[PDB]
């Protein structure tokens, strides 16, 4: 028997602590997540009583939209319908919730809204696509919100909600719009995502398009095809589209673009985005093959993280540098490669890469100045990295002192990356 | 287990519950017709991936007998309005477009567990499926 | 200033006037007044020639002279002291 | 500090030590910050002698970013009037106005993004509106401040127009345009002239009419180079002849207008003799090249990193007919003849 | 060599320094027998904290700055049979691993806590409705109301 | 059944550090201007003795010791101090001549900053092998046995100081900018001349900004189409401006409005992250304790997730000092040591605070205590022999001036065993601190004793509830402390003295609040 005032009565830190690690799975009529379900020699098949006929019956056809995905063994949906009633109302989700937006959205990410019951109602996903929680919007400013934001007027501002597309039908796309239309409600939202699983767009995204110069919060863009990258948030070459394309007000606005999963974003020549003049970061988050010497990376952004990759290029920093000190590639690597170890080397692990280091001493200081000019000369005023799991980069990986220092790049799942030289 | 990498990242979590409820549905198709045999009654079923029988004639059977022969003995009736039974059947081109991406997925997945039977043959589906969108 | 053999057309004009927005600027504004090229290895400055130079400037101007000097002030002057300090009639004293 | 300032900048002290007075309007931006005051309105709830001294702020941070604006150079890179908004007693504040849309003007010099034609209409109705200011200021004759002070405002309104149909000629080249660059010009004379025929020769010696006939001067010599009119040599001749008969009380400068209205007269001579060449898209001309150059060298004095490195120690810095043309023009009349 | 982590009580366990630069805070504390107070943790709790840090001297763990090597790392064997013990103790034992920092002991004794917190019984989800307050009574009336149907 | 007052108060003490031990303590200079002198005769025959007292093999053994004790301070602005000794040479070649350039006397104005720097970190014992206590008190006309221990290694502390500033005055130092100017007040900034004088040292600060950004350069990486000497020129103007930025953070009040620092290190901006992080790890350590200090007289919460990256930059910047490193035979190697390691300490002590006055975290008073206790063993472990000097930088003014006010004013409203022991620890490190800090350690000794007699205060009078809020004579003290000194920082009454013939014109527990503040007056702090 679990406790919750126990629970609740020791302080945030490991509050935070503990729903940092409960992802977002507040239920105990979880999904197996997809990675037992393909390693076993097994498959779990179905094969009913009087009270779950009632409830399959009056609360099933309200919830058939996102949760007719789980057919598969319905023993979890008639133990799903019973957290279903009392889980929203818990106090261990609302104290979730209620320090998440305390710590802006860092615990669990990205509510969503949605059109569930005829109410246009939030909604959280966990990992496996399952709605969990559902909230409106009356509701969620009332008992989580307000519930931390007392008296300081820059906390009762609500703005991280996502959109969200393709988590449901066109339709509802246009009846969420407009019922998101007849509310002031566009500086809720916070981000939106893209769909659609030459220049034919759905109905949905252009709905979602028609009205994205409203939101006045918008940041975070997000796509989810390589059929409709190059439509929407790549440059291509085009410079005259009225209508159908992203409104340039907008595109001032976000902050972040994540690239959710592709084959390549250079099937063009270019993947530029040369406008989007004002974006920070970006993410590619399980795209195939990226070339760092087809992305035009405009006049002021900083992180370029990425991640689940199989094929990097690189900025190709080692083939300039060759023409500065003028020696050959195997002479460089017999001579002029120290791999120094000397102690933040050795703080974060990388055991299995080997991060090496040109040297102090056969180098005069300058040619070394402008040996690390190169490097700074091919980044072009960026500072995070973070490549996390990849596989088999081209070049060999180029990284400044400055920026490898102080924590600022950051390789994670070290298993096919080797032999990182820092200049 | 070198290839279950690339191949959970080659659909995202909801498009595989999807798409293992609809082979999950083949394969009570298979336990109620006996294709496959079942361990054991009143028990949890357990079938392998190293002897599940996939073939383009068996999905495209599954697919008459449960998805384009709809007979339904007692709800056959409401065929009727021309508007509904445009979304209906919309909705059915749909169903057949993700039932054979499912079981092409199924395929791809019986083929690493050593299933030797899973050839998809993939132009015969793809005359079926211009067929009924002819 | 431009944007083989002779011509005469007149592509020159565009970009040259162009050109002259940039040329006021550093010669007509910022090499004419406000460009004082120094050399700190041959300037003198030291606290015993300007001391007793200020001293000969103060004691130069009499008393009653500098009455006149202010109520000229006063009477010509009129659109410039009155950003600065206002009224100079608060300044006789 | 920020009053004796702004009275020694009303003089030529700005032009005769600009660095001294460029490090001396540092201090008095940061002796006027120093009082934090972000309202200069008067309030009905303080002291009223708080009120008096809030409007003696207003009216000296007026005068003080007047004189921010008028030394914005690359060696005053510290400045005051970042604070203000912008147009796009009551006298005081007209000066301010006209100032700072002379600043809205003139920050297009050394960038190169060219203005909009909506800025620079927006621009000539303000203007249409402070010149009905300017020319409702009512003066009595036997009162010479005020005089002068309608003086200033006009000169000031003149100069402001003058450079926005300049930039209508340079930027846009409107129809019907040059005509109101010489009509302007012919205004700035006939202010200037005036002064001599009223015994009130002291008007000509603020430093607006040392800037605005440099300006007036430089243009119309270097559009004489060029494009050739009558009435722009009649007007060339009119400068020619005002800026020899401006005040001794300018001194150096002056002389080295004239050196710089004479170089560019003898760069006329030069455009001439020597005949235009092409390259399809590019053209080559000694002129051309020459005025390059007269850019590059005195961007190459404003440099101070020779400067920098002499400060941080033992660092010693270790740095056809066309040509030929070029080299002896330069030789002849050097550009860094106008420097001190 | 050693140090001594000098509990809240007043006891004295000496540890081996490479093990107790397992903590990051005594890590950063030795850069002045070195003593150091920890006050708010009982005997027992440091006892079982300095014999996590004796078992996983030799094991690497992720970089304290992850989303997914972090959120979806398993629990060990020997971490899930090490946690079998009061709650109350339990949460006295990540007090300790956040006072000491001592991140991974954070990392996989919290994980703990989030299994017990998800993975419960429906039933009692309903019975612990309102144990903290959360909710107007007339707003319980409500939401009791609108699920009065099924049960 | 508890203290319900007290989160309302800890928030409260965020306004009380920064208008008392912040602005009112270091940085206010309350001056009337029909009482100073002004003169060029007192000075000008003053500065000569002073520049006349010392010797030329004085000022070779005050180099030796810049050289062998003190490079964690000028070799981010002078850079290696083997090529200053021919500037040293060259002053005392060039002193009997009679006309000066004035790249003679910037690097002469430059090297009695490096000997003003000299003689405030040298300790008594090798201060008194080089110079002489006799002709100064022969001269100065003051008590005769008043040896330097005794609070005359400050005096001449402060005179260096202004001969440094009269030889600056004697550049025409604004008609021609250099940057020796910067290079001499940021050799003069790690002494307390930025509170001897905190309105000359804004002013001289503003210069410096001034001469700095005359150079137009924000990007200190060497390009690839520079000049050789240019590239190691731009290497040099970049570590001076993160110095510039170090002690121009350090001056931040509303009595220096023209700051420098305009970057951010943690989450526009414009210049960071493009420099090799080599003695810019002191300027790392300090925007991230602007981040903690800005929201001092701001009045919203910092979010904790800023908190939480501040602590994770803390544990970052803690494994790269423990990365540096151990020269030994080099005796500024532990002093830099010393230096980033008492910032990092500096920078946790005020992180946790935050978490305790704000958010009230898991331990966080405990973790208030343990880098207390952190702060007195790094300062503690400097008296023994060879690094005594260590102790004299002005962090550690800083740093123990806002500690033992924060546990003297906790000391007040929460009766804890283990906050007694640590204040009676604090006070006794406070009365054991070097006496170079001059005036400012009897002023935070003036400070800890009226919190400690307002602890006292607060014992006798019982708290007066009301409901809503609650009454106390020790509230409204607190309360009035920072009106007074507000009131002593508003430069609108000297401004109504100064445009001409403007005058300015604007129970039980009242009675106990006038008492306290007429036998302690909170006006004693600032001088
Ligand atoms: N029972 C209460 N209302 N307590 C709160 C009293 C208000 C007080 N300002 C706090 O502390
Ligand atoms: N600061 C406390 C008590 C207080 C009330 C009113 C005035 C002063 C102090 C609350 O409020
Ligand atoms: N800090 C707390 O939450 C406990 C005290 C608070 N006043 C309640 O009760
Ligand atoms: C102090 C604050 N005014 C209360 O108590
Ligand atoms: N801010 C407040 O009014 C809180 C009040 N001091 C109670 O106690
Ligand atoms: C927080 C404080 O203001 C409240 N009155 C309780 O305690
Ligand atoms: C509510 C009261 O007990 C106190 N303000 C707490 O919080």
């Amino acid at each position: 028997s679990f406790n919750p005032v126990r629970f609740l009565e020791l302080p945030i830190d490991i509050r935070k602590e503990v729903y940092f690690h409960l992802d977002g799975n507040f239920c105990g009529a979880h999904p197996y997540p997809i990675d037992i379900l393909y390693k076993s020699n097994d498959v779990e098949l179905p094969g009913r009583s009087k009270r779950s006929k009632k409830l399959l019956r009056y609360m099933y056809p309200v919830f058939a939209t996102y949760l007719n995905i789980f057919e598969y063994s319905p023993q979890l949906i008639e133990k799903w319908l019973e957290y279903a009633f009392w889980l929203r109302y818990d106090c261990l989700v609302l104290d979730c919730f209620k320090v998440n937006h305390l710590y802006d959205g860092t615990l669990i990410d990205a509510l969503e809204w949605t059109y569930l019951d005829n109410e246009l109602r939030l909604a959280y996903f966990n990992k496996a696509s399952m709605l969990e929680v559902w909230y409106t919007f009356k509701e969620y400013k009332k008992w989580v919100i307000d519930s931390v934001a007392f008296d300081e007027l820059d906390l009762l501002n609500v703005s991280n909600i996502q959109f969200n597309i393709d988590n449901l039908t066109p339709q509802l796309v246009d009846k969420c719009l407009s019922i998101l239309e007849q509310k002031d409600l566009f500086a809720t939202i916070g981000e939106v995502q893209f769909g659609q699983d030459n220049q034919l767009t759905s109905i949905s995204v252009i709905r979602t398009i028609r009205s994205m110069e409203s939101m006045k919060s918008l940041r975070k863009i997000t796509v989810r095809g390589e059929k409709l990258y190059e439509l929407l948030i790549n440059f291509h070459g085009f410079r005259d589209n009225p209508g159908k394309t992203i409104s340039y007000i907008v595109k001032r606005r976000i902050n972040e673009i994540r690239l959710s999963r592709m084959n390549q974003i250079s099937r063009t020549g270019l993947a530029d985005f040369t406008r989007w003049d004002n974006l920070q970061k970006l993410v590619l988050s399980r795209v195939a093959y990226i070339d760092l010497n087809s992305i035009v990376f405009p006049k002021n952004f900083k992180s370029l993280t990425m991640k689940r990759v199989s094929k990097i290029k690189w900025w190709n920093i080692e083939e300039n540098i060759l023409k500065e000190l003028k020696v050959d590639k195997r002479t460089f690597k017999s001579l002029y490669i120290k791999e120094d170890d000397s102690k933040f080397t050795k703080f974060f692990n990388l055991r299995h890469t080997r991060i090496k280091e040109l040297d102090k001493s056969e180098i005069n200081q300058i040619t070394y100045l402008r040996c690390q000019a190169i490097v700074w000369l091919s980044f072009r005023t960026l500072n995070h990295i973070k490549l996390q799991n990849v596989s088999e980069v081209f070049n060999n990986i180029i990284v400044p002192r400055a920026l490898f220092d102080s924590k600022r790049v950051e390789i994670y799942r070290c298993e096919k990356i080797s032999q990182v030289l820092v200049i | 287990e070198d290839r279950f990498q690339e191949l959970v990242d080659s659909l995202k979590p909801r498009t595989a519950h999807q798409y293992k409820t609809y082979y999950t549905k083949y394969i009570q198709w298979c336990q109620l017709n006996q294709i496959i045999p079942t361990p054991e009654d009143n028990s949890v079923n357990s079938v392998p991936y190293k002897d599940l029988p996939i073939s383009a004639e068996l999905i495209h059977w599954f697919l008459l007998d449960t998805l384009i022969t709809d007979d339904k003995p007692g709800e056959k009736r409401e065929e009727t309005e021309d508007l509904d039974e445009e979304e209906e059947n919309s909705f059915k081109i749909a169903t057949l477009k993700k039932i054979i991406g499912s079981l092409n997925f199924l395929s791809k997945l019986c083929k690493v567990h050593e299933n030797p039977n899973a050839n998809i043959d993939t132009k015969y589906l793809e005359s079926v499926t211009k067929l009924h969108t002819h | 200033m431009f944007n083989i053999t002779a011509s005469s057309s007149k592509e020159y004009l565009p970009d040259l006037l162009l050109f002259w927005q940039n040329y006021e600027y550093w010669i007509t504004n910022i090499g004419l007044y406000k460009t004082k090229q120094r050399d700190l290895t041959r300037t003198p400055a030291n606290l015993d020639t300007d001391t007793e130079e200020c001293m000969f400037w103060m004691n130069y101007l009499q008393k009653d002279q500098s009455f006149q000097l202010m109520n000229f002030a006063m009477e010509n002057l009129g659109a410039l002291y009155f950003g600065s300090i206002g009224d100079i009639s608060e300044l006789y004293l | 500090l920020v009053q004796a300032y702004l009275i020694l900048a009303t003089t030529t002290f700005p032009y005769d030590e600009p660095l001294l007075a460029n490090s001396l309007l540092t201090q008095c931006i940061h002796t006027f910050k120093n009082f934090h005051v972000d309202d200069f309105r008067p309030l009905l709830n303080d002291d009223p002698v708080e009120s008096i001294a809030k409007v003696t702020l207003g009216r000296i941070f007026y005068r003080l970013c007047g004189c921010d604006y008028l030394q914005s150079g690359p060696r005053k890179p510290i400045a005051l009037h970042t604070e203000v908004s912008s147009l796009l007693n009551s006298t005081e504040v007209l000066y301010w106005k006209i100032i700072s849309l002379d600043r809205d003007l003139d920050q297009y010099l050394n960038k190169s993004s060219k203005p909009p034609l909506k800025t620079l209409d927006a621009i000539r109705r303000e203007l249409d509106i402070f010149q009905y200011k300017v020319d409702s200021l009512e003066e009595d004759f036997r009162s010479n401040n005020s005089r002068f002070q309608k003086f200033i405002a006009l000169f000031q309104i003149s100069t402001v127009s003058w450079k926005l149909f300049k930039m209508y000629l340079i930027y846009y080249d409107t129809a019907d345009s040059l005509l109101k660059v010489i009509h302007y010009s012919k205004v700035i004379i006939s202010l200037i002239v005036n002064n001599f025929h009223a015994k009130s020769e002291f008007f000509n010696r603020h430093p607006m009419v040392m800037q605005t006939i440099t300006r007036v001067v430089s243009f119309i010599s270097f559009y004489q180079i060029f494009v050739e009119s009558a009435a722009v040599k009649q007007l060339l001749v009119d400068l020619t002849e005002l800026t020899a008969n401006l005040p001794t009380i300018f001194g150096s400068k002056l002389d080295k207008l004239v050196y710089l209205t004479e170089r560019l007269s003898k760069l006329k001579l030069l455009w001439d003799k020597v005949q235009l060449l092409d390259s399809g898209d590019s053209f080559y001309h000694p002129v051309f090249k020459i005025l390059q150059n007269d850019i590059k060298i005195i961007e190459l004095k404003n440099d101070e990193m020779f400067s920098l490195i002499k400060g941080l120690g033992s660092l010693v810095p270790l740095n056809s007919d066309f040509r030929t043309i070029v080299e002896e023009f330069q030789s002849e009349y050097n550009i860094s003849d106008i420097l001190s | 060599s050693n140090v001594v982590l000098v509990s809240g009580e007043g006891e004295r366990f000496t540890v081996d320094k490479k093990i107790a630069e397992r903590s990051l805070l005594l890590k950063n504390y030795l850069n002045d027998e070195i003593v150091m107070p920890v006050p708010n943790v009982r005997s027992s709790v440091l006892q079982k904290v300095i014999e996590w840090a004796e078992h996983h001297r030799d094991s690497n763990f992720p970089d304290e700055d992850d989303d997914d090597s972090r959120k979806s790392a398993p629990v060990d064997s020997w971490d899930r049979e090490f946690l079998k013990v009061d709650q109350e103790m339990l949460y006295e034992i990540i007090l300790a691993a956040n006072y000491l920092n001592i991140k991974p002991l954070l990392d996989a004794g919290c994980k703990v806590v989030a299994e017990m917190i998800r993975g419960r019984s429906p039933e009692e989800i309903r019975r612990t409705f309102n144990i903290v307050n959360d909710f107007t009574p007339e707003e319980e009336a409500a939401i009791r109301r609108e699920n009065e149907w099924a049960e | 059944s508890s203290k319900e007052y007290l989160p309302d108060l800890l928030l409260f003490w965020q306004n009380y550090e920064y208008w008392i031990t912040n602005i009112g303590l270091y940085k206010t200079k309350q001056r009337d201007l029909t009482r100073t002198p002004a003169n060029l005769d007192t000075d000008t025959e003053e500065c000569m003795f002073w520049m006349n007292y010392l010797q030329k093999d004085q000022s070779f053994q005050l180099m030796n010791f810049a050289m062998e004790n003190l490079g964690a301070l000028y070799f981010g602005s002078i850079g290696d101090i083997s090529e200053l000794y021919l500037r040293v040479e060259q002053y005392w070649d060039r002193r009997a001549d009679k006309n000066h350039s004035v790249d003679g006397k910037y690097w002469d104005a430059l090297i009695w900053s490096v000997f003003t720097m000299c003689i405030y970190y040298m300790p008594v014992e090798k201060l008194a092998e080089i110079f002489s206590v006799y002709p100064l008190h022969e001269y100065l006309g003051s008590n005769k046995r008043l040896n330097w221990e005794d609070g005359m290694q400050l005096v001449m502390c402060q005179n260096f100081a202004r001969c440094s500033l009269f030889q600056l005055k004697q550049c025409d130092f604004m008609a021609h900018p250099d940057i020796r100017l910067v290079q001499a007040y940021l050799i003069l900034a790690t002494t307390t001349f930025p509170y001897d004088e905190p309105l000359l040292a804004n002013s001289l600060l503003t210069q410096c900004i001034h001469t700095f950004k005359n150079f137009h350069v924000d990007d200190f990486r060497p390009l690839l189409n520079d000049d050789p000497v240019e590239s190691i020129a731009k290497v040099t103007l970049g570590r001076i401006f993160y110095r510039l930025c170090g002690c121009d953070y350090l001056q931040s009040g509303p009595r220096k409005p023209i700051a420098l620092h305009t970057e951010v290190s943690s989450l526009n901006v414009d210049v960071y992250r493009e420099e090799n992080s080599t003695e810019v790890l002191y300027w790392k350590i300090i925007s991230l304790d602007r981040d903690l200090d800005q929201y001092l007289n701001k009045s919203s919460k910092p979010p904790l997730k800023t908190l939480d990256a501040i602590r994770r930059e803390l544990d970052i910047f803690q494994y790269k000092v423990d990365s540096l490193e151990e020269d030994f035979r080099s005796n500024n190697s532990r002093f830099q040591k010393f230096i980033a390691l008492f910032q990092i300490s500096t920078v946790s002590w005020k992180l946790f605070k935050m978490y305790l006055i704000y958010y009230d975290t898991a331990d966080s008073l405990l973790k208030v205590i343990h880098y207390s206790k952190v702060i007195i063993s790094l300062i503690v472990n400097n008296f023994h022999a060879k690094s005594e000097f260590f102790n004299r930088h002005p962090m550690v003014m800083q740093t123990i001036t806002r500690v033992v006010s924060f546990i003297s004013f906790y000391q007040i409203f929460v009766e804890s065993a283990a906050v007694k022991q640590l204040l009676v620890d604090l006070t006794e490190l406070t009365a054991n601190l070097p006496t170079i800090f001059g005036s400012k350690l009897d002023k935070l000794v003036y400070l800890t004793e009226r919190l400690s007699k307002l602890k006292l205060l607060w014992d006798k009078v019982q708290l007066l509830d009301s409901g809503d809020s609650f009454y106390h004579p020790v509230f409204k003290i607190l309360q009035n402390d920072i009106k007074i000194i507000e009131l002593k920082n508003d430069e609108m009454f000297s401004l109504i003295k100064g445009l001409g013939s403007l005058v300015p014109l604007n129970s039980d527990f009242r009675t106990i609040v006038e008492e306290f503040q007429s036998e302690y007056n909170i006006s004693d702090i600032l001088s």
